[PDB]
RNA sequence: GAUGGGGAAGCUCCGUUUCAAAGGCCUGAUUUUAUGCAGGCCACCAUCGAAAGGGAAUCCGGUUAAGAUUCCGGAACCUGG
RNA sequence: UUGACAUUGUGAAGAGACGUUUCUUUACUUAUUCAAUGAAGCGGAGCUGGAAUUCAUUUUCCACGUUCUAGCAUUCAAGGUCCCAUUCGGGGCUGAUCCGGGUU
């Protein structure tokens, strides 16, 4: 009888340590995705210093969600008017809303996409 | 230092950067002279232990 | 072979890391490993006194070999049996003769300290087995005691696990048959001679005896070479 | 019954048996922490007497003051 | 009235030791079985100033004997150490500066830095620059050797205490004069909130017992007994004499 | 300034590696599998605390009513993959 | 700060109160206290070796890895010896005496 330590540290020894196999589920439901296209991306924004961009710098201008970012907005972009994304940049505007500048790829014309869209 | 080429932060020599060329100089002779010293040190103390 | 080459090393103070070694002599264990190893000894210094001290006289290796395997022959009902028992018993007496006396008189091993406790007071134990390590002590350090003032023979026995196995339990305190069937007083007596002799005949004697002293090795070294070199 | 003389053991705690009980136990809970979980009343006859019952559900707590 | 000066050190807060710039703290090694039983040599690998303290330190290198890496300790340096030194510790060490020995394996008139007061409790005793212990004499009813302390005492320690062969160096750094308040300054600087200091006879009786006016001047004995209550020790404590002496030496 | 703890009737006070069983890093086995495990070393070790301390990497030209080492044009660099 | 009582236990010397028992120096170690360490080398005994006694014996002492040098010292250790049929990998025992698990 014995046994032999080398060390004269004693640990914690490694044991189980299972899986959560519930019983009841945490919520009924699982929340529908909060944030989809729909929701990032909110509105234009048509100042006329916005529609300056598109007409000269194959730039859509939106509102945006205050809890989006620049992939999530790209990706909404991408989607809802079936374009392509060359960068977006995005600001805090003072009035606690975000707007995206969305430059297109060169594929795109913003003017055109802005008045399919339907305003200009 | 980590967008460098290894050439540049070394040379060829017993310890690249570390040490620098008289101190390992310095260094092998000081390594050969006690080996050697060893071994005498070592037979010395044989030849005097006989002798008792 | 004249290629590979014997290099002895040197181990001493002053050069080679020393080689791992074994230090379970010397490990931080655990608080409570130190505690259940510290109240013992605690418990060992310190003079124990008379009737605390009856313990420890457990109970020879083959004296227990025989009394378990006679107590094992008594091994109370089992669920299924009782259960088959209760079906049979009361299906047909509670519509039938015999006031439930529709089975035998059974002959078990009795357990359980209050039980116990009265069937010895009742002079109706023939013979009880108290384990050695009932902590609180205070449940169990009466009873050889209680065994002596009424006759009842007393065994002092190692294991209150081992009492447990024997009346399908995790543990038992205490174990005594009263009953037993007559293929089998015998071996009973033979047993109750040999106990009655170690564990009961000398309790006038033991009850007298402090336990504790006990020095640990070193001190117990430095006593014994204090008084063996001088002298 | 083996707590009628529980009960009455208890009452002797100036007897040799119980100083020794007494000073090994007391230097054993000083070891462990000013509140712990004790696993069996050390008290039987007491808990018991107190309430106590030996089923799940009903626990027991060993706990130090300062005194004074 | 108020809360005194000398009561208001112990709350720390403005009063705590400065010690950003220190060094590590100044020890000898953790004595081990190498210690105890024979030598392990280190090197002394840089000899250094530490902020606070005139008397320098050496930084000196041993092997680990259980391990392998190197374990820097931070002794005091005691005067002809000198980086390059090899370093020699414990029972089986010899009678050389700079090196540590239990103070049973030296010869009365030895004379010893950093000495430990209870063995293993890696160094007490004369430690500050200059200082030193001499070793009376020996007596093996229970391992104790008797000692000088720096301050004229003798005491009696345990042969296994620890000390380093030689004195602690940093001169007689006390024998210039610190010439201008300036000195100081930068003296208390790297010490601790202690300087100037304003004599209490300076102060008003809110502020101090020597406190209030109209002439200064401290109006009873300034001598106050041990037992005196803090708030009213200020001054000249337990005092056995008070007044000039010329003494010349201690006790022996 | 949390935590094993120790004070305090208590609001809470002390303490920070402290009289504590305080982890997690590689990868074989196994190729029922990407995985539970077989190796194994190393750990007196919360965290908060600097828009002047420490610290990975961008420049010139052009442009607005109001922004720019952040947009445009051009030319780079760092980090992870 | 000083006394009493409690925490408070085990052996002796003495002086003392008429084999127990309370009194001034004191042995104990487990309560209590203090210090350190990643609780590493504590305590006892022994292999070996040299002297001794004793007029022979066991009768003890003593010794039992590092000091010209600002090197190097780590992979359960090479070696030896066992095992697995051993293809490459492993493993055990020695190397590194024994015995108490009181960390000191």
């Amino acid at each position: 009888a014995l046994k032999v330590r080398t060390s004269a540290t004693f640990r914690l020894p490694k044991t189980l340590k299972l899986a959560r196999a519930p019983k009841y589920a945490s919520k009924a439901v699982p929340h529908y995705n909060r944030l989809d296209s729909y929701k990032v991306i909110e509105q234009p924004i048509t100042s006329e210093t916005a529609m300056k961009k598109v007409e000269d710098g194959n730039i859509l201008v939106f509102q945006v969600s205050m809890k989006a970012n620049k992939y999530q907005i790209k990706k909404a972009v991408k989607e809802l008017y079936e374009v392509d994304v060359l960068k977006v940049n995005t600001l805090v505007r003072p009035n606690g809303t975000k707007k995206a500048y969305v430059r297109l790829t060169a594929d795109y014309d913003a003017l055109d996409i802005a008045n399919r869209i339907g305003y200009i | 230092y980590a967008t460098v080429s290894k050439t540049h932060k070394t040379v060829s020599r017993a310890y690249g950067g570390s040490r620098c060329a008289n101190c390992v100089k310095e260094r092998i002779i000081r390594a050969f002279l006690i080996e050697e010293q060893k071994i005498v040190k070592k037979v010395v103390k044989e030849q005097t232990e006989a002798a008792k | 072979n004249p290629l590979t080459h014997s290099t002895p090393k040197n181990f001493g103070i002053g050069q080679a890391v020393q080689p791992k070694r074994n230090l379970s002599r010397y490990v931080k264990w655990p608080e409570y490993v130190r505690v259940q190893r510290q109240k013992k000894i605690l418990s060992i210094r310190l003079k124990v006194p008379p009737t605390i001290a009856q313990f420890q006289y457990t109970l020879d290796r083959n004296t227990a070999a025989e009394t378990f395997k006679l107590f094992n022959k008594y091994r109370p009902e089992t669920a299924a049996e009782k259960k088959e028992r209760l079906t049979k018993e009361a299906a047909a007496v509670a519509e039938g003769k015999s006031k439930q006396d529709a089975s035998p008189k059974p002959y078990a091993v009795k357990y359980g300290l209050n039980h116990v406790v009265a069937l010895i007071e009742n002079k109706k134990a023939k013979l009880v087995l108290i384990a050695n390590d009932v902590d609180p002590i205070e449940l169990v350090v009466f009873l050889p005691a209680l065994c002596k003032k009424m006759g009842v023979p007393y065994a002092i026995v190692k294991g209150k696990a081992r009492l447990g196995t024997l009346v399908n339990q995790k543990t038992s305190a205490v174990a005594a048959l009263t009953e037993v069937r007559a293929e089998d007083e015998a071996a009973l007596a033979k047993l109750v001679s040999t106990i009655d002799a170690n564990f009961a005949d000398k309790y006038d004697e033991v009850k007298k005896h402090w336990g504790g002293g006990i020095l640990g090795n070193k001190a117990q070294a430095k006593m014994d070479k204090r008084a063996k070199n001088s002298d | 019954g083996a707590y009628k003389y529980l009960e009455e053991l208890q009452r002797k705690k100036q007897s040799d048996v119980l100083r020794f009980l007494q000073r090994v136990r007391v230097w054993e809970y000083r070891q462990k922490n000013v509140i712990h979980r004790a696993a069996r009343p050390t008290r039987p006859d007491k808990a018991r007497r107190l309430g106590y019952k030996a089923k799940q559900g009903f626990v027991i707590y060993r706990v130090r003051v300062r005194r004074g | 009235g108020r809360v005194i000066r000398n009561q208001r050190k112990g709350a720390g807060s403005i009063f705590t030791s400065h010690t950003r710039l220190r060094q590590g703290a100044a020890k000898l090694r953790t004595l081990d079985y190498a210690e105890r039983h024979g030598y392990i040599r280190g090197i002394v690998k840089q000899i250094v100033h530490d902020s606070g303290r005139g008397a320098p330190l050496a930084k000196v290198v041993f092997r680990d004997p259980y391990k392998y890496r190197l374990r820097e300790e931070i002794f005091i340096a005691n005067e002809g150490v000198h980086t390059g030194q090899f370093i020699y510790a414990g029972k089986k060490a010899s009678l050389n500066v700079g090196n540590v020995l239990p103070l049973g394996s030296v010869p009365e008139g030895t004379i010893v830095s950093n000495v430990e007061e209870k063995p293993g409790d890696r160094g007490a005793l004369a430690r500050a620059s200059g200082n030193y212990v001499i070793i009376i004499g020996h007596n093996p009813d229970e391992n104790k050797t008797r000692v000088r302390l720096p301050s004229g005492a003798k005491k009696v320690i345990s042969s296994d205490a620890r000390g380093v062969i030689g004195v602690i160096a940093g001169g007689g750094r006390v024998d210039k004069p610190l010439l201008k308040a300036g000195r100081a300054f930068h003296k208390y600087r790297l010490k601790r909130n202690s300087w100037p200091k304003t004599r209490g006879v300076a102060m008003n009786p809110v502020d101090h017992p020597h406190g209030g006016g109209n002439h200064q001047h401290i109006g009873k004995a300034s001598t106050i007994s041990r037992g005196a209550v803090s708030g009213q020790k200020a001054g000249l404590i337990a005092a056995r004499r008070t007044g000039l002496l010329r003494g010349s030496q201690k006790t022996q």
